């Protein structure tokens, strides 16, 4: 998916690996090599009028 | 709500015509460029509350305005067999 | 099994009668929703979340994406509609006097306060302190935006200072032309006779009413912060656009005939030839999902305009001028109704006029004097059970019968129930001396 | 000027003019001309590219006839407002304010449009206003004298009793001023002179 990578503070668990929103969306994923929080955003959207 | 990328923000205020958001209210007025105010909600009175004072008409003025109500509407019709089926 | 109430039988008679001898003024609540969240999606994020793949089939899928954003672009505009033709009823925005003596009535709690930088009434506080990654950026993430309202909550509190300002100044005069700088005390006075009630009790009980009007209005603070279930008519607005939008989103994962919700692991787990068959399940269940979204948004938008409608017309008709209307400006004789802003509504505080402390006395049709029956002009005859005396019908004020508030008609031969009293001439002792 | 009315005929022309053009949409299938699918496709394989088409097209037709239903239902209420002003202004003078017309309202003028009506409204608007004092009642011979229809005018020397909503000065009668109760309840209560005719 896409997204800006950036770090958190969310205190994980061990065995979590993943992360979830309140609505199923993956909000923060653990590093596999270099074990770090970090947070998913969604890419910057928005519309646009004229 | 956003940026508005376009239009210059002038101090005073004027009547809605183009709503934009959170009051913002958009108008092409005087080279003439399309400037953002805040919605004026209209003019400053103020009543002078006074233990003895009343304010009794003296002249009248008969005004007629004017409303406008739909009633009826286009008696729709449709073919289930053409529409669905043409030829 | 319920009860539909105590036994209250009255004991009709044919020569009874109950006037009432004290009045209880009493300030009633009325919330109407006058708004909702203006939400607006967005077609492609949706339906086909960061998927390329899938946002050209739904290209080739139909128009139907732009019949769903028309539509909810025009309840966004009935909202901002809503909002201007129920605060928004004077072109004047009045401000309130520097002086707050109003006869003996204390408005401090329905004022605006310039204290709190707000400025808001102490009861608009409690309103806008009561009713309610966080909830509001996840739908944000899929589409699920909420447009600003276009009058901010500061407007909206202008606007009903501007409607205080001329319902206390100028009283009824300000929605029908220029505003008329009038007192209180005698702004009430008027707003008697439109009950019955003459204004000779106004002038007279004037400590008495002004100390029942300020209990009452702090009455109103207590009951909206004891009772939790208060609010409870604009929290359903907005609990049901809360669980519109948390069913819309939990739509998203759900198989609509699908082997699984995610778009991305369906093109990698499957082929282009058999991804398309179990593809166009997904988009086809996904914009039946966001259509009834809009269908029962347009529903609940005509709920919302008929209280709208309706709160233009309450203002109106009780804020802006006395209504004869019964049980519409609250439950009792309506006499004034001072609008206060509200989370996506208004509160309306109906000023209603009930009596109290009935006594029961006897009564006769017409009274005969010289063979002509006089009947009242604008009263009801009573009697203690000695003397006769003709009352209002509102509140028991007694007055000798003279030929200045009977009028005659007729002889003493067809009126059913025709008594003999004496009436008194105005003429007779000036004649005399 | 007639918005309205020209709004719930453009809501019928886009109505029509979108469900003209889903006509024209594949919803998901080879085409979308149904002449030319059975001649591109054998029976089998027509009755199952056939019916994507079909199922689409009955969902657009329900779609359109529930948008006109709740089109229906507003036009309906807008109808039910209709008659109700028609009743009351037209064939009365109705005391609601703001109801009929902007103003204390006096008369109204039904007129026919195009899938509606067109009210003139004849509301009564004051203007020219003046400021007086006035006073809750006024005290003679030790009774206090309250106004009977009107209030209590001065013009700074005189006092007078006009009407509520048109200045006409009147002398202070006793025929237009009823007693009740003594001058040491109301507050605010002047002295002045009740001639009797």
């Amino acid at each position: 998916g896409t997204g800006v990578l950036t770090e958190s503070n969310k205190k994980f668990l061990p065995f979590q690996q993943f992360g979830r929103d309140i609505a199923d969306t993956t909000d923060a994923v653990r590093d596999p090599q270099t074990l770090e929080i970090l947070d998913i955003t969604p890419c910057s959207f928005g519309g646009v009028s004229v | 709500a956003g940026c508005l990328i376009g239009a210059e923000y002038v101090n005073n205020s004027y009547e809605c015509d183009i709503p934009i958001g959170a009051g913002i209210c958009a108008s092409y007025q005087t080279s003439q460029s399309i400037i953002a105010y805040t919605m004026s909600l209209g003019a400053e009175n103020s009543v002078a509350y006074s233990n003895n004072s009343i304010a009794i008409p003296t002249n009248f003025t008969i005004s007629v305005t004017t409303e406008i109500l739909p009633v009826s509407m286009t008696k729709t019709s449709v073919d289930c067999t053409m529409y669905i089926c043409g030829d | 099994t319920m009860s539909l109430g105590a036994e209250n039988s009255v004991a009709y008679s044919n020569n009874s009668i109950a006037i009432p001898t004290n009045f209880t003024i009493s300030v009633t609540t009325e919330i109407l929703p006058v708004s909702m969240t203006k939400t607006s999606v967005d077609c492609t994020m949706y339906i086909c979340g960061d998927s390329t793949e899938c946002s050209n089939l739904l290209l080739q899928y139909g128009s139907f994406c732009t019949q769903l954003k028309r539509a909810l672009t025009g309840i966004a505009v009935e909202q901002d509609k809503n909002t201007q033709e129920v605060f928004a009823q004077v072109k004047q925005i009045y401000k309130t006097p520097p002086i707050k003596y109003f006869g003996g009535f204390n408005f401090s709690q329905i004022l605006p306060d310039p204290s709190k930088p707000s400025k808001r009434s102490p009861i608009e506080d409690l309103l806008f302190n009561k009713v309610t990654r966080d909830l509001i950026c996840a739908q944000k993430f899929k589409g699920l935006t909420v447009l600003p309202p276009l009058l901010t909550d500061e407007m909206i509190a202008q606007y009903t200072s501007a409607l205080l300002a001329g319902t206390i100044t100028s009283g009824w005069t300000f929605g029908a032309g220029p505003a008329l700088q009038i007192p209180f005390p005698m702004q009430m006075a008027y707003r008697f006779n439109g009950i019955g009630v003459t204004q000779n009790v106004l002038y007279e009980n004037q400590k008495l009413i002004a100390n029942q009007f300020n209990s009452a209005i702090g009455k109103i603070q207590d009951s909206l912060s004891s009772t939790p279930s208060a609010l409870g008519k604009l929290q359903d607005v907005v609990n049901h656009n809360a669980q519109a939008l948390n069913t819309l989103v939990k739509q998203l994962s759900s198989k609509f005939g699908a082997i699984s919700s995610v778009l991305n692991d369906i093109f990698s787990r499957l082929d282009p030839p058999e991804a398309e068959v179990q593809i166009d399940r997904l988009i086809t269940g996904r914009l039946q999902s966001l259509q009834t979204y809009v269908t029962q948004q347009l529903i609940r938008a005509a709920e919302i305009r008929a209280s709208a409608n309706l709160a233009a017309t309450k203002m109106s008709e009780c804020v802006l001028g006395q209504s004869k209307r019964v049980d519409f400006c609250g439950k009792g004789y309506h006499l004034m109704s001072f609008p206060q802003s509200a989370p996506h509504g208004v509160v309306f505080l109906h000023v209603t006029y009930v009596p109290a402390q009935e006594k029961n006395f006897t009564t006769a049709p017409a009274i005969c004097h010289d063979g002509k029956a006089h009947f009242p002009r604008e009263g009801v005859f009573v009697s203690n059970g000695t003397h006769w005396f003709v009352t209002q019908r509102n509140f028991y004020e007694p007055q000798i019968i003279t030929t200045d508030n009977t009028f005659v008609s007729g002889n003493c031969d067809v009126v059913i129930g025709i008594v003999n009293n004496t009436v008194y001439d105005p003429l007779q002792p000036e004649l005399d001396s």
